[PDB]
């Protein structure tokens, strides 16, 4: 390295870098032939005068980050070759006209983040080589316009993180060689009419971060303008004709700022403008001229009243690539043909209704096309032929009945959640490049499963080949229906074909068995769906689920299976009684009063089935057609309400049966045939109970999180516990109450003698 | 981590001074932020209320710039007109080459 003065280095080439060595002073020792100086991050507080008497040579100066806070109006004689000077960083708090006066050859001049609040009206006298000029993060409140008065030179200035509020007339009427004004970040809310008058060569222009809520006129006298920026502030109204003196913009910036309404000719005649974002223009209802204006490259109007589009849109822009116009009142699509450079389109959050064969004829880029929350109810056949590389296609939250296919073999994402009234499915072999798929039915995400995200998923809960799934689960739920139902309907016919007086206990034992013949025929509703839909359950799946036959099959099973809880409990309360009356009255005048009961708990259970009709959905929450899966509080909290009384039921009827058990004595079952009675009903609470708790336990599990239960298990064992009482009740009274033993002695004699 | 507020090893200086410059100082593979009181060639600084970050010098064939569309100087055979690079001067104006400029 080229020797140089301790402690700092020297680069050489007259150039010395004695920067971040913590100096409170000049460094000596250096050749006056140096023409660059560096000597930042240290602690020079203060200049002395005449400081860099011995270095005639400098055009580069720096003094960033140094603390300085007075100089000395003579400590800069002798430096006539200057041309560049940092002095950001430190505590001025004014500019020093007076140090800086013979700085004839200076060009580029820092001043920023000093805290500086006033400057002297003589400032940058004699500062004819000015070309550039750093003033930002100050306490300025006012411009100084005569200090800027003798630059005629200047050409970037920026005033940025400032206090300035107000711009007054002629404020930079000297400055003709200006080329780029920055003043974001400010308090600026006030602008006159005539503020940036003579600023003949402006080109760039920052205003972001203000509070201007009304849009100046004084820019109408800038010419050069060619790139202006406002975001961020608190612009309302842009009236027409405020562009009319700057036909060469190419960029603008207008977004976050509480506009509502927009001159409807306000963009016309902006040849060279590429880009145009319009958000909440609530009160613009009418499409704005685009005359003279077409090299528009990106379009986006959100938050409109607009209702319809021009027909010369596609027409006269050429290079538009992406357009946006959601959130308006669009109902009708004028014809595409001729925007061959657009690329997305998204119209989502309107009123369109239908979708014309030719909408779409002459887009050859299309890639991303969105319709999301529309009333589409109808589509052509043909809508996408004339379609090249379309990936990203959304009509989700629709009405289609219907979807097209041809020409969408280049479909990677797709969405059709909310099309409630879409109903058929979709063949693989017109969507091999489908990746990503929402659809408003599960079923149809069963052929698209690559055993690729289909959603929602195809679970255990609703299966595509197979209803019933396991072979040997299969066996059971056919198993149940035939023990089920040849049992009961045998049990009803022993009690009321003997035209005797049925008592209490016989006529309770009949309503349940009458009762539980209905699991029986609702058992068999499902052995014979899943047999007719063998392997293919998919493709009906989602009829059977929506038809309303799951409804009434739904219905059906609820029903009776409260029917029974509902009612078995009502013998537990006539066994107490009879119990009761044996040793305090002898006989029972209760009859007529349980005969009244029995018809009330049928209405209750009627009532319970017609509950999920009220609200809809609340059955087809699985194909199973009974309320137990995790749903919506509608059927979710629906759901609970059930099983609440039933559980809170197989306490009661439980107690009585134990207190009657204390009450009654030991010897008292000996010989008595009220023994056989209570001891047979025992049996029905007994298993009730147990086979309840299971589809019980398992409903609860959503709420609790902290344990996660497979639902191929869940769907299983609600398909063997369930309905399993209902084959189970009649074979106790079959096969173990000898009462049962007469009666079929009785319709033996009855059927031989008929 | 010089003059950081918040630096570490990996991720490096995470915060530098309320007014100090703050650039992400990418190395092939390994990337961290760092402090420096100025942007370097072929960067131009962005005040902002936050914190102050380098921007680079989207303006073509450009050494420093001064902002997002103003070059303070671009380099040899490109000469300086309005802070625009130009091979030579346009018309109305005269080429200059000790001092690497356009001028009348």
């Amino acid at each position: 390295p080229p020797l140089c003065a301790a402690p700092c280095s020297c680069d050489g080439d007259r150039r010395v870098d004695c920067s971040g060595k913590g100096l409170t002073a000049v460094p000596e020792g250096l050749s006056a032939f140096t023409q660059a100086l560096d000597i930042s991050m240290n602690n020079i507080t203060q200049l002395p005068e005449d400081a860099f008497k011995n270095f005639p040579f400098l055009e580069e100066l720096q003094l960033a980050g140094n603390d300085l806070s007075f100089i000395h109006p003579k400590a800069l004689s002798g430096l006539k070759e200057l041309k560049v000077l940092t002095l950001q960083n430190n505590q001025l708090k004014t500019v020093p006209s007076e140090a800086i006066r013979g700085l004839s050859a200076l060009q580029s001049l820092r001043l920023d983040a000093n805290h500086i609040t006033s400057v002297p009206e003589d400032s940058f006298e004699g500062l004819v080589q000015l070309r550039h000029l750093w003033l930002d993060d100050n306490s300025l409140t006012e411009v100084p316009v005569h200090p800027l008065s003798n630059l005629p030179t200047l050409q970037a200035l920026t005033l940025a993180l400032n206090k300035i509020s107000s711009i007054p007339d002629f404020a930079f009427t000297n400055l003709s060689s200006l080329v780029v004004l920055h003043l974001h970040n400010n308090k600026i809310r006030s602008l006159s009419q005539h503020c940036f008058d003579g600023l003949d060569n402006l080109e760039t222009l920052d205003l972001n971060y203000n509070n201007l809520g009304e849009f100046p006129q004084a820019i109408k006298a800038l010419p050069s303008l060619k790139e202006l920026g406002f975001h961020s502030n608190s612009i309302s109204v842009i009236p027409d004709g405020a562009f009319d003196g700057n036909p060469l913009l190419r960029t603008i910036h207008l977004y976050d700022n509480p506009l509502s309404f927009v001159g409807n000719s306000a963009f016309h005649n902006l040849s060279d403008l590429h880009s145009l974002v319009i958000r909440g223009a609530s009160m613009v209802q009418q499409f704005p001229n685009l005359t003279g204006t077409v090299h528009l490259e990106s379009l986006t109007l959100t938050g409109t009243k607009i209702s319809s589009i021009p027909n010369n849109l596609c027409q006269e822009q050429k290079m538009l690539r992406t357009l946006d116009l959601s959130y308006n009142n669009i109902r009708d699509l004028p014809s595409f043909n001729g925007c061959h450079a657009l690329e997305e389109i998204s119209l989502q959050r309107n009123q369109i209704y239908q979708i014309k064969e030719g909408t779409f004829q002459g887009l050859i880029s299309l890639r991303i096309l969105d319709l999301s929350r529309n009333l589409i109810h109808e589509i052509h056949s043909r809508a996408f032929a004339t379609l090249g590389p379309i990936t990203n296609l959304d009509v989700s939250f629709n009405e289609l009945t219907s979807f097209p296919t041809e020409g969408l073999n280049g479909l990677n994402q797709l969405k059709l959640v909310g099309n409630f009234k879409l109903k058929e499915a979709l063949a693989a072999k017109d969507f091999v490049n489908l990746r990503s798929l929402s659809v408003p039915y599960a079923y149809q995400c069963c052929a698209f499963w690559g055993c690729i995200h289909c959603t929602p998923s195809t679970g255990a809960f609703k299966p595509c080949e197979y209803l019933l799934g396991s072979w040997m689960i299969r066996l059971t739920v056919w198993f149940i229906f035939l023990v089920a139902l040849f049992f009961n309907l045998l049990v009803i016919l022993t009690t009321f074909a003997s035209c005797t007086s049925l008592p209490s206990s016989k006529l309770f034992i009949g309503l349940i068995s009458v009762s539980n013949l209905f699991m029986g025929i609702y058992t068999g509703i499902l052995t014979f769906l899943d047999a007719v839909s063998w392997g293919r359950f998919a493709e009906f799946g989602i009829w059977w689920e929506t038809g309303s036959g799951c409804k009434v099959a739904g219905f059906l099973a609820v029903f009776s299976s409260e029917s029974a809880i509902f009612l078995l409990m009502l013998a537990t309360v006539e066994r107490s009684l009879s119990a009761k009356d044996i040793m305090k009255n002898g006989k029972s005048n209760h009859l007529k009063q349980f005969r009244v009961a029995a018809l009330l708990a049928f209405l209750g259970a009627t009532v319970a089935g017609c509950f999920p009709l009220f609200h809809r959905g609340e059955y087809s929450a699985s194909p199973l057609c009974l309320p137990f899966p995790t749903g919506e509080t509608p059927s979710l909290g629906f759901t609970v309400t059930l099983v609440l009384l039933n559980s809170l039921a197989f306490l009661l009827m439980a107690v009585i049966y134990t207190k009657l058990y204390c009450n009654l004595e030991k010897e008292d079952l000996s010989e008595n045939s009220q023994s056989s009675m209570i001891k047979h009903v025992a049996w029905l609470i007994f298993t009730n109970c147990i086979f309840f708790c299971p589809v019980a336990f398992f409903s609860f599990a959503p709420l609790i999180t902290a344990i996660s239960i497979s639902p191929e298990i869940m769907k299983s064992v609600t398909l063997i516990f369930f309905p399993l009482p209902a084959c189970l009740n009649p074979v106790l009274y079959v096969f173990f109450n000898p009462k049962f033993k007469e009666d079929w002695k009785l319709l033996k004699r009855r059927v031989t003698k008929k | 981590c010089k003059g950081c507020l918040s630096c570490s090893k990996d991720n490096g200086c995470s915060r530098c001074q309320q007014k100090l410059f703050f650039f992400l100082r990418r190395e092939g593979m390994r990337q961290y932020g760092e402090c420096l009181h100025s942007c370097p060639s072929g960067y131009y600084g962005h005040r902002a209320p936050d914190m102050n970050r380098c921007a680079r010098c989207r303006i073509e064939n450009c050494d420093s710039c001064f902002s997002k569309d103003f070059c303070t100087k671009c380099k040899v055979g490109f000469y300086l007109h309005r802070g625009r690079c130009f091979d030579e001067c346009p018309d109305g104006f005269a080429p200059l080459e000790e001092t690497m400029e356009c001028v009348e």
